[PDB]
């Protein structure tokens, strides 16, 4: 009975490391990218000032 | 580490058998052992 419930508190409360960092590497793909994006923006703002 | 995640989840399956048929084994060991000394 104590290992039924264990189970269960395992099912409610602890992540998939692969799930949950996959989904972090996904969000982190978009994020990442915008970073350097957002230096490329300011490196295009400088850019006009001959 | 990916499917070695899982394999090691995998490995972790085998930790609930030996978790469950471990009871089950230590009371056959006393079927065992009872019967076959009777």
């Amino acid at each position: 009975l104590s290992v039924n419930v264990q189970s269960i508190k395992s099912n409610v409360i602890d992540v998939d490391y692969g799930e949950a960092m996959m989904n972090l590497m996904q969000v982190q793909l978009a994020y990442q990218a915008s970073l350097k994006a957002s230096t490329t923006i300011s490196q295009l703002s400088l850019l006009n000032y001959m | 580490s990916g499917v070695l995640t899982q394999d090691t989840i995998d490995k972790l399956k085998e930790a609930e058998q030996k978790a469950r048929i471990d009871p089950y084994t230590k009371k056959i060991e006393e079927n065992t052992t009872k019967q076959k000394d009777l």
